[PDB]
């Protein structure tokens, strides 16, 4: 749940 | 409680060191998941909307703004039989249970999962929607333009969403349609749009959608939050199922038939903002 | 007094530790706040102005200055409602511990902020300027051009406010304006004016003004001032609000509809120096 | 106990160190490796193929699928002849030590290895065919289209292949081939399908496959399986070659030749769904 | 022997240390300061000028170097009285420091004092002059052209500087002429002169000096002498100024009219080569 | 033994330490040194070509094929001379010692050494030759293309490597040949095919040959094999010479006309597995 | 000896200390030692170049080259007024010693200096040339080309020093040209050419020499020799001068006019190959 | 208010 | 074997 | 010498 | 010899 | 002369 919405964040095509 | 040193357990649900590893593997297998958000919640969770207006002190003239609530929720389930045909290796799983055990098999269950959710989640072909976002959305907000590939057009298929105060922030087009995106050129202004090292349209990456259901299309996104809750939650049966056919016709009678199955169920959420541009095709 | 551990202050202002961090949020989101220049004031702020001409030991001609003082007041308020519904009650408070909150809802009040001051500093929407907008700066001193988006057009409203000894410094234009220039090419020379990726319009970097009170409309300043002092403040709310709406149309009795409701008082002020410049539509 | 050191070992099994590096130089090569899906294998197995899917309670019905049984096997054999020359004696081994012999050669007998596999695998060429080939496949199911290279044509065996519901991936087609692929250009829409700078028919990519069985034509797949793993084995001789050819006359002593050559035993699998299209030439 | 302490010292020579970044901000301001060398001096300089040509070693002499003997001097005064005005009483100078009143004061009288040397440098409008100015040049040295602005009128206007050996080096206009050089395009070599992106009209650069004196005028600058070396000083008194007309038409005693008002003297210098050209308007 | 010190040593085989500089030097300025991959050999080396069928344990009467031997020898010496005229007595190179006269001959040596390789070896006319090259391998197999400069027949040359399962790697174009290549433009996909800035054809390398036997030609490479042996290593030469030429007619009498020349001689091997392609005009 | 401490020795020749930053100042300044290239020299050294045969031990050949033999030689001199402007030897002189001497003409003498190299170097309207010259080689190579600045007239200038086996460089143009390289639109591809932001062509760095004569052209540079040796000359006396002019008309007498002069020599020489390009006008 | 003063002039769209 | 089914899944032309 | 050295360094003419 | 092809396959126009 | 020769590789427009 916390490392998900960290990876979620990170691990992703777009990011701002 | 539990070891890497036994087995023997059917029925049961996942440790949190081993269901992060699984869903990351999912997570770029995804589209809409690397095109989309994360709010975390338990159950269910309430939403809302709108910024409203406010006086200093004194008229309050012509100030009138309102305001709504959301929900989300639904669970997805998987039946995979690629563990149950491993399953006659004993020894592996005794001898170094879960860590060797779950790492085999991060493609075997995932893989299949993540098509299904792409399925109903970009289209609405899958049979497990709730918001029925994507396809549903372009059929309440008529934000479709007659399918021709210029620049102009892309520039039109943005203006869409640009109309309604929305950022463009990436694009979903199939691979089959990136060999089409190479001949924009405009007339005056020579210069190439689509970029070949980057699978990229404008400043704005592109995702190429594997499931075949569109011909010459292209999707803006980058308000959508994709969610994923609770456990996999594992079980091992050897029965009969319901929606099977083994080779011929028959239902696979599983004692029969000596197989093992496991069965992973996941959850699987989504939510939508209602302003998505979407192209096609002119005439044929 | 407070620190981290507690929370039972229904009532309250925010320590300098706090009021900061939002209004970080506030900077960089608002039009005007990065266009415009800045100085730190008190209640109210009074600044004097002009310039002089002597040779020294010498008296020879005329030419002599003439004298003009400015003051500036009055504040910009906004309030949340979607801020006190996020904390669940008392239990929120019973286990906060004064951190959390400011953070969770940093961006919540910081846009909703911006998005009220932004129409009332560019535009003259709302009854909050009490000073002099841009778009009242507009009619004092009639700087308005008629004409479609063309390159030699662009230049020509710079050139009207450099007519009055002033260099343009950026441009202000809406989501659906940016779209419509990228069209724009010189036929003299195969050159694109406006840029994507680096956002600028004609080597001056634009900021996307996300309000419905504009259609054809740009804006570029060179000086401007902007005074932010005070405290934002920390009130609960479990009684009724008239500026705030539920989803059809009603006040929203807050004790009829258990909701929590939060308030929020930014002490903002603005001034212009006059000659600005500006565009806009025909149709017929 | 091997490691660096020495080398006077004339017989013997090939340390996994040195291994998976000599398979690692294989991997790239090989065409239908690149193709084709991976899955763990010791000697002998049997494995399902398809994915599997629910959308948990809500809707019992649709999603109808196939499972199907098959078992893997077979060895391929691979003789050396260029080493012999290179290295004089075994005591040469020795001076290089036991690591530098498989660097020298990991080229060599990786280059031979893919190219039998390809010739083998994708069609029935040469003498180490077991199950069926892609050609095989195309053989029972008359899918053929005559030799015309036209949009039309690569739509068409596309559409013929998706016609029964699995839909198109990757391109074999030979180097020859690729001179064809370029002008293919319709009047109306003036966009070539071919993309030169990176090797891709139809968007989906293409491998050039080193061989003389093709001449004109068009392969593809997807779904197929094809992992292999035992050990490559060494072991040296000399004696009468059979299957090898000595300067252009007769078969090679090596004892009149005064060669030392090595072998490599590898095995060698394939599981196919038995649904693929080929494209062929017509000539009159 | 000051540094920061508490103030209260009404009459000043202020130290270096806070006298380089006020000139520093009068430089940059400066259009006349920005083209030019200057040679240091304290209270008046007998100095000389030209650069100097080459002897040549072997070839006798050929062309004469070339000497000339100048004379440098002259102060001028400047009243930043509404900067005085922001500090009401010597209590609050108290707190502010004599280092603070420096770095708030240095925009404002450096503002003034570089305003009131470009009127009476470039121009002869101002009544602080030394004979030696560009205007005072050109009654001389007659060089003015008719209100013409095209390519072979500024080639012309070069060539007539040209013909008396000295080449052109920079140019000196104002915001409004850009629009007036934009159109100047030649039709059968299609190509501006000025560059819009990078300030320079026929390659040289321009410095845009804006007062509001010339209309449609191009200046052209070489080599100038000039010096700002001096201590500033820095009074403040309670007393009636005959310079500052208040409001209306008053002389605005300060007994009368509770204010504060500071003074500074900064010695400046200017000297000309005379041969410097001028356009202007014609009409009729 | 020897390093810096001194230099009074007439012969004398170069250390290692000395060999990879100049060497190094010798790498990037010639041609085909830059495009082959260099194995490491002593006076001679034999190398075999070609693959084989191979079965396992069952073998049908077919794909006995051919296997080739090859074996290369052969040096390429290059004299210094530069240096050694502009550098007279050993007296003077004892200032320099042994350190310093490398460095300072090193790209006069390098330098020459290319040129005369690339002149024999590429083309063959230089009288130095060894059979293995690039323009008597076109000789066995006509790769002729005519005299036209478009990007069709860049294809064609492409495709009749492509005809004997070959790719594409490099390219050999003269210099003068430099103005054609950039001025080839396509009507439909409008881009430029040779890139100036970086050196390259069709997103291949191409590598400009200094050497004069070329007109409008290119060359095509890829699997070659250059190779090097041994040490440069020096003579002093104060002896008469009948290669070089003095100016007019007479011959280099080093001791007649007071010089001091240095001869060098590399050893340097080539081969080659033959299929390279070449343009050359046609024009009548 | 001498560093600080004190002023007195009238003759001599300055320390390397303070040789080296004022001939930086010469060397970024010029546009020679930016666009060229350097070696040490002892008075006037002596030359020599062109590549020898030298065959492999096999055969002669018939080829048969020849050896080019050459020489640099001449010097320049500086006597500038500067000094006299900061004459005061009694107070100054002893403050700023053998150090600040030097730091306050740093600019000057060295600015004489470099502008009169490239004034009798890249052209050769001065009277201290020696032989070789850029002007002097196009004059004996005709490479002039009379066009307008088209892109296929930039392509021709370059391919000049190409059709020798030659490449290009670094461009030599003046800022009055930059207004006409703008225009550079090309009719297919990047319609640019002459980067704006960066100067550069064709990715060839451009240099600004802003000479009286060059009218509207481009010459092409890059491989010089420019040879500078031996610290500079300084001598101090109040004296007669044959040429030069005391104020406007009659000859400098020291006696007459209390004056003091600085001279400082630098020896300096060049060298060409003897090709290189230019491009003017068409005389209509 | 004076930290603000100061991000005013490091965050923004415009620098001098 | 393991090991090498999971750079051979790394090392493929179409992506999973 | 400082203020000269300030003009120097950024005069807009440094050709 | 073995120093000069490391060096070579550093010093290519293509590295492989 | 020597350090002359460092400064006029190092302080060039073209290749440093």
């Amino acid at each position: 749940p916390q490392n998900l919405a960290e990876i979620a964040r990170q691990k992703r095509i777009i990011k701002n | 409680p539990d070891n890497v040193m036994m087995h023997e357990k059917k029925d049961g649900t996942l440790m949190n060191e081993f269901t992060t590893p699984i869903l990351q593997e999912v997570m770029e297998n995804s589209k809409i998941m690397q095109l989309g958000k994360y709010e975390p919640m338990e159950g269910t969770e309430k939403k809302f909307t709108f910024w409203a207006d406010k006086p200093g002190a004194y008229w309050v003239g012509e100030g009138q703004k309102i305001e709504t609530s959301k929900a989300t929720w639904v669970n997805a389930t998987m039946r995979a039989f690629k563990l149950g045909v491993i399953l006659p290796v004993t020894k592996e799983f005794l001898n170094y249970t879960y860590s060797q055990f779950f790492e085999e098999m991060k493609p075997m269950i995932a893989e299949a999962f993540y098509k299904k959710f792409d399925e109903a989640g970009i289209l609405n072909q899958g049979n497990n929607p709730f918001g029925k976002s994507i396809a549903q959305s372009i059929e309440k907000t008529n934000k479709v333009i007659k399918g021709d590939f210029t620049q102009d057009n892309i520039i039109d298929l943005e203006a869409l969403l640009e109309d309604d105060e929305l950022e463009a922030n990436a694009f979903i087009s199939k691979t089959q349609n990136r060999s089409l995106l190479r001949k924009i050129v405009d007339p005056e202004t020579k210069e190439r749009i689509y970029d070949r090292n980057s699978d990229s349209l404008d400043g704005l990456p592109v995702v190429n959608l594997k499931s075949s259901n569109l011909k010459r299309g292209e999707l803006i996104t980058g308000d959508f939050d994709k969610l994923i809750y609770g456990i996999p939650q594992l079980i091992e049966y050897k029965i009969d199922e319901t929606a099977q056919l083994s080779t011929v016709k028959n239902e696979d009678g599983t004692p029969v038939n000596l197989f093992e199955q496991d069965m992973v169920a996941l959850r699987a959420t989504m939510h939508v903002a209602l302003h998505i541009a979407d192209d096609k095709a002119f005439a044929k």
